[PDB]
């Protein structure tokens, strides 16, 4: 399934991933894609920060759902 | 970061990161 | 009970509903009152949103409630 990811200023990116894609493996892929360290990467869905263990079906993360890319430094 | 933020327009309660409602787009009012 | 919908337009209809009530009975109920199919619907409600398959009693929805109605963005 294709998800979006939002920076704060609404650029937008579009991920491939599956449902039982960890939080990790989708900010790995955004490090691929755009060379952004993990560590540096926050993730918000539905008001909350996602949480690295957890996967997308854990956060009822569906297709064309859209989360939210924060810069953490 | 903050607390949570209400949406001026839907409500919604968004993350403190958020500069916009995570629904509708709604620019945070503060 | 009644319950109020703000609408797109800053207008409020009142819908009678019951707390058994589904959030999707609710958007079939609005998409009747403003034309909006529900699958473009998302229903917010003190700060909450209102997933599909809930209740309104799910959500502590009473009488004289306000759900805020929110066309669904296009992703991204
Ligand atoms: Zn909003």
């Amino acid at each position: 399934m294709q998800i979006f990811v939002k920076t704060l200023t609404g650029k937008t990116i579009t991920l491939e991933v599956e449902p039982s894609d960890t939080i990790e493996n989708v900010k790995a892929k955004i490090q691929d894609k755009e060379g952004i360290p993990p560590d540096q990467q926050r993730l918000i869905f539905a008001g909350k920060q996602l949480e690295d263990g957890r996967t997308l079906s854990d956060y009822n993360i569906q297709k064309e759902s859209t989360l939210h890319l924060v810069l953490r430094l | 970061e903050g607390a949570q933020w209400n949406c001026t327009a839907c409500t919604f309660l968004n993350h403190p990161a958020l500069i916009r409602c995570e629904q509708c787009e709604m620019p945070r009012h503060f």
